[PDB]
RNA sequence: CGAAAGGGUCCUGUAAGCAGUAGAGUAGCCUUGUUGUUACGAUCUGCUGAGGGUAAGCCCUCCUUCGCCUAGAUUUC
């Protein structure tokens, strides 16, 4: 279940994003930059147990194989898989293009 | 000003219309209406959504591939102002929308082409199934129509022939229950 | 409802027409914001008792676009070919 | 240069009559409107509804009126002595594939 | 100018151009049975009610002479050859 | 004028049904595997931005149909 799902949409409620997850797993300096907006010592687990795919922390890495087992773990590779929804995806679908000459 | 397009649904985004997203990685996210705004703060995939262009692009339903699509672009270098040049800008663009209109519809017609062929075998099969329930004379109208044939000296199947063209035409509908007569 | 630099021939009246009004088939007045009435009301105009004392009254007003789309609910398009220019062909077209 | 007794075919748009009507109301409003429908279109205050017709309203409870019904409203004689009015309609329910896309119609009196 | 020599290099091609009774003899007929079909489920509808109660058999019900004249009178037998008035009851 | 209908404009999100060398696997019949085959089977794909709704306080329709009409009663320097 989802915990106080009536707030669920509220902008302070809101999780990172799937092409954000797919450029953290490209490039490592997105996910550093994402990492030192946050504090180590208020993670779980001190931040040494981080799913990049989820993009959750956990508070051991008896945990994280936990999840890795769990059906969420499964549909963010899969959607992961399929690739996320981008804005160059958004030109190709109405035929737009950039022109830099 | 210009036109925008909605980044969920790829609709025209005009001006005052729709919210933007702006996100802390440097995204700005246009949407035209609070449909596309929820589904994406819902992270509902685009591209599964039937009734967006994503969808359509996707599945292969939009027409892509043409010489009529790379006339429009955003131009990242500009061009110094000719009256001329923005004059036969604008004739084209009405030339290639003709161009552009008149060769999706052949897309779609390529899209739909073996519709009748299956409506024929369909029908076709419903026909072999249900003999039974084709329309017909009543018992009555063909004693009277017999007897009629045998009075005229005439054709009685052509005789019944013409009384099925005239049901044919006068269709009735027929009406559930009926009046209990008081005492 | 055409300016000086968006080109499309298209008159004051939405798509759909006016909610609760109907089309505009008249001369018409633009005003800035919004006035006291409701729809289908009677309006008295008035010249200003007084001259005025704001730049404002003596601005001249430059439109570059006037927006016709459906106000019956998120009209995205300003005219029928539009609409149909950026949909395509249907179903129904074929079935006609 | 109509005759009092007559019968047409009507669709009878129920959906914009029942907006917004209260849900355990729906479906007696539904036979009152039905009753007003037939008086203002064949002036008859006596309107008579079918137990076919009252079941066709009922068939989805109390708050399942269908957005629109096809009926049959035939004005006739009330031959009986006394009667306060010489005309009453019956409106029957009447079986058809759709009752969207048709046209109001006269029915045929053979 | 490009643009206007591909058009009409597909006009001469043939990528424009545009295209049986019997056909339209079985449509119509399978349009015809599919109302015959629509008007049966709502006959049955009409007459089902086994939500709350059961419907009554009709073995207790005695079939009217009319409707079942009516009834086979479109079903396209001639009733007067088989003599119903003598088979039915009263 | 009213009731339908048609067109538009909006809302939702791709109907029922049929088909498919799509479908994890399982079980039979035989060519005993060579989409072997047939059967079932969440779901997927196509017909299908389709189906459904649309004024109830949306718009248009002498030129898409069917009806209605110069009343009745009461009062008045
Ligand atoms: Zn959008």
């Amino acid at each position: 279940g989802v915990f106080a799902k009536r707030t669920m949409t509220k902008t302070r409620r809101r999780l990172r994003d799937l092409d954000q997850i797919e450029r953290d797993l490209r490039s490592p300096r997105h996910l550093q930059q994402y990492k030192e907006t946050k504090a180590a010592e208020d993670l779980p687990g001190l931040g040494l147990y981080y799913c990049i795919e989820c993009a959750k922390w956990f508070e051991s890495e008896t945990s994280l194989v936990g999840h890795r087992k769990g059906k969420p773990h499964k549909r963010r590779l899969k959607q992961l898989k399929e690739g996320a929804y981008t804005h160059e995806e958004a030109m190709a679908a109405i035929g737009y293009r950039i022109d830099n000459g | 000003m210009r036109i925008e397009n909605c980044f969920f649904c790829g609709r025209p985004a005009w001006p005052s219309k729709g919210i933007t997203f702006m996100r802390n990685d440097g995204k700005a996210f246009r949407f035209c209406r609070s449909k596309c705004h929820k589904n994406f703060k819902m992270k509902r995939n685009p591209r599964k959504l039937k009734w967006t262009k994503a969808y359509r692009k996707n599945a292969g339903k939009e027409m892509v591939v043409d010489s009529t699509l790379q006339f429009a672009a955003r131009r990242n270098v500009p061009v110094r102002y000719n009256r001329e040049l923005w004059q036969k800008t604008l004739k084209a663009m009405e030339r290639i929308s003709e161009i552009r209109a008149r060769r999706e519809r052949v897309f779609y017609k390529k899209r739909m082409a073996g519709k009748r062929a299956r409506e024929v075998a369909a029908a076709r099969k419903l026909v072999a199934e249900n003999e039974h329930l084709l329309p017909r004379l009543r018992g009555s109208e063909k004693r009277r129509l017999a007897e009629l044939a045998a009075e005229r000296g005439v054709d009685v199947e052509e005789l019944e022939r013409e009384e099925l063209a005239k049901l044919a035409s006068k269709k009735k509908s027929k009406a559930f229950g009926g009046e209990v007569r008081r005492v | 409802a055409s300016t000086e630099t968006d080109l499309t021939k298209k008159k004051i009246t939405p798509m759909g027409g006016f909610v609760r009004y109907g089309e505009v088939n008249n001369d018409y007045v633009m005003i800035k914001g919004s006035v006291p009435g409701v729809k289908k009301r009677i309006m008295t105009l008035r010249k200003s008792l007084f001259t005025h004392t704001s730049r404002k009254a003596l601005e001249k007003v430059e439109l570059k676009w006037i927006d016709t789309s459906s106000e019956f609910g998120h009209g995205a398009f300003q005219t029928a070919a539009e609409k149909k220019q950026f949909m395509g062909t249907l179903k129904k077209d074929l079935q006609t | 240069a109509i005759a009092d007794v007559v019968a047409r075919e009507y669709t009878i748009h129920l959906h914009k009559r029942l907006h917004g009507v209260t849900f355990k109301k729906r479906a007696p409003r539904a036979i009152k409107e039905i009753k007003k429908f037939a008086q203002k279109a064949m002036g008859t205050s006596d309107v008579r509804l079918d137990p076919q017709l009252n079941k066709k309203v009922w068939e989805q409870g109390i708050k399942g009126v269908p957005f629109r019904i096809r009926v049959r409203i035939s004005r006739r004689r009330n031959d009986e002595e006394g009667a306060k009015e010489k005309l009453y309609s019956y409106v029957q329910a009447v079986n058809v594939k759709n009752p969207k896309g048709l046209l109001t119609s006269v029915v045929e009196e053979e | 100018q490009a643009l206007e020599e591909e058009e009409e290099r597909l006009e001469k091609e043939g990528f424009y151009d545009e295209d049986d009774e019997e056909e339209e003899e079985i449509l119509q007929k399978a349009e015809y049975i599919r109302e015959q079909h629509a008007l049966i489920r709502n006959e049955a509808k009409m007459r089902k009610s086994l939500k709350n109660r059961a419907i009554i058999p009709r073995k207790a019900v005695k079939k009217p002479l009319s409707q079942l004249e009516d009834h086979l009178d479109q079903l396209g037998v001639d009733t007067e050859a088989i003599g119903l008035r003598a088979r039915a009851q009263t």
